[PDB]
This record gives structure tokens, sequence and C-alpha cells, in this order.
């Protein structure tokens, strides 16, 4: 079980933090990912973090602007998004086992960046 | 001898490490161990993705539109790239798709990392007809806390 929240309408230059509550697996044992689907487009990974939360990697389009983090005690994943631009408009999803046949993601949360 | 080194995802997709949703320090270590003290030849997209010379190696960039950067050697042709390496035992070709294509017919050895990740990439690694190559080394690793996906190293030598 993965359920994203925190999406909304934000003015360009604004900040937003998304959340994903995880259950039904051993959260602290898994790499976790944020991916997004922009209007008309395929899914595009954005961020990933290792089990202990000390290794992260970001897509070039969000480096310097987004921070992924996790709370293993709460089984929650976070995406801090700053300096949002129209091109960040998308449904964001948290995913386990991304890029494998075991890949699973939530129903997603809509982020609209609009002036 | 000329060798190619590449990371191939499911279906032999290749692309730029910074565009891939994997984190594989074990593969970075394998790449460093096999390329250190050797010249490395790459195309312009690979150079632009790395953004700086790979340290501990002679960097040679093969492109039709040469560069501003005095830390590396810019060449216009396969033969120029080879000459630029000078008197060395082993030349490492580290990609681009188009670059792997140009050097594979000249290559005697392939160092591959096979990654258990289905990803979008630039292209695929060129056909390496099974019967022209023999696998001389092979090692499988699971994903762990440091490496996001499982991977297998392999070295093949030309028959």
């Amino acid at each position: 079980q993965l359920q994203e929240s925190g999406g909304g309408l934000v003015q360009p230059g604004g900040s937003l933090r998304l959340s994903c509550a995880a259950s039904g697996f051993t959260f602290n044992n898994y790499w976790m990912y944020w991916v997004r689907r922009a209007p008309g487009k395929g899914l595009e990974w954005v961020s990933m973090i290792n089990p202990g939360g000390i290794i992260t990697k970001y897509a070039e389009s969000v480096k310097g602007r987004f921070t992924i983090s996790r709370d293993n005690a709460k089984n929650t994943l976070y995406l801090q998004m700053n300096s949002l631009t129209s091109e960040d408009t998308a449904v964001y999803y948290c995913a386990k086992d991304w890029a494998t046949g075991l890949a699973k993601k939530g129903q997603g949360t809509q982020v609209t960046v609009s002036s | 001898m000329i060798s190619l080194i590449a990371a191939l995802a499911v279906d032999r997709v290749i692309g730029m490490e910074n565009a891939m949703p994997w984190n594989l320090p074990a593969d970075l270590a394998w790449f460093k161990r096999n390329t250190l003290n050797k010249p490395v030849i790459m195309g312009r997209h690979t150079w632009e993705s790395i953004g700086r010379p790979l340290p501990g190696r002679k960097n040679i960039i093969l492109s039709s539109q040469p560069g501003t950067d005095d830390r590396v050697t810019w060449v216009k042709s396969v033969d120029e790239a080879i000459a630029a390496c000078g008197d060395v035992p082993e030349i490492m070709v580290i990609g681009g798709g188009r670059v792997y294509e140009q050097f594979l017919p000249k290559a005697q050895k392939l160092y591959l990392t096979h990654i258990d990740a289905e990803v979008e990439g630039d292209t695929h690694f060129p056909d390496y007809e099974p019967d022209d190559w023999e696998s001389v080394f092979s090692e499988f690793h699971d994903a762990d806390a440091q490496n996001s996906h499982s991977y297998c190293f392999e070295i093949l030598e030309r028959r």
C-alpha cells in the first residue's frame, strides 16, 4: 500500500512538500522513488533514496530544487519541491521496486504549477 | 587492443548514467578499476553528461563539433581517436551508442554490466553476434542497501 498526498495548485516560484504513507511491506528495507506523469507524457522518474535514507539521486530536471527524504519510523516518504515552474506540473507518484516487474506506485497526487 | 565498456539494462538499453533511475556504486567501482591508467574515448553527449574529465584517465572526445576544454583531447575520426591514445596496451571506449558502433568492429574485448532494470535510454548496445565472442568472466550480484538494482559483470573476448 502506497498513498501520496500534499498535491495542489501553486504559483511559479512556490514550494510544496508531498508525502507518501507506506504499508504492507518492510519499508525500511527498500529503495523508494518519486516519479511523475506530465500531461500527455510517459512516467519520468524524479528522485530515489536508499533504505537508510543516506543515499539519494535526482533527475537532472530537479537537481538543486527537490529533496527526497524518508522517515522509517513513520514509514513515510517525502518530496520537498522548491522553485516550482510550469514544467513541474504533473501527477506525482511514490513507487517501490521502480524499473523492475515488481514496480508498484500509489494512485498519485496532482501538482499544478500555474501563474 | 581496443575494448568497449558499457552498462546494459533489460533489452540491452544503454544511456547516460545520470539519466538512469539506478544507483550502482559497485558498477562505478568496476568502471574505475577497468579504466584507470588507460585512455578513454567517448562521444560528445557522454562528455556533456559527465561535465568534467574522468580523473586518472586520458579523456578523448570523438565528435564532429569539437570543444572548448583544454583538459581533454578532441578528435574528429576513429583513426584520430586511436592515434590520440598513443603507445598503450589497451584503449577503453566508454560510449555513446554511436561510438560503441564505430569501435566494436575493431574491439577485442567487452566489459559489460548487465543491470536488472527496465529503463528508457538513448538506444541499445550494438549487436555482438554471440558466436564471435566468448564469455571469460561472469559474476552476479543482488541489490543491497548501496546498489538499487541487481547486476552482473561479464567480460567477453573476441574469437
